[PDB]
């Protein structure tokens, strides 16, 4: 059981490295979709001032 | 060509070691 728990814990550490490699993609992909709304928000700087 | 009795016709008629060797190490 100690040989199995320690086998699972490096597998648990293997999925931790699997975890943040997806999360570091999600921060990037959120930005371009947010950047789609910056240029939408920057239009309202001129349209409302008209 | 004589018929035969019906109760006579009814009368005539690696995967282990792949898991064990993995179970001894961990």
């Amino acid at each position: 059981l100690g040989k199995v728990s320690d086998k699972s814990r490096e597998i648990s550490e293997k999925y931790i490295e699997e975890s943040q490699a997806i999360i570091q993609e999600l921060v990037k992909l959120t930005m371009e979709k947010l950047e789609s709304k910056f240029t939408k928000l920057c239009d309202l700087e001129t349209q409302l001032e008209m | 060509s004589l018929p035969i009795e019906d109760n006579y016709i009814r009368e005539v008629v690696s995967k282990l070691m792949e898991c064990v060797n993995d179970a001894v190490q961990t």
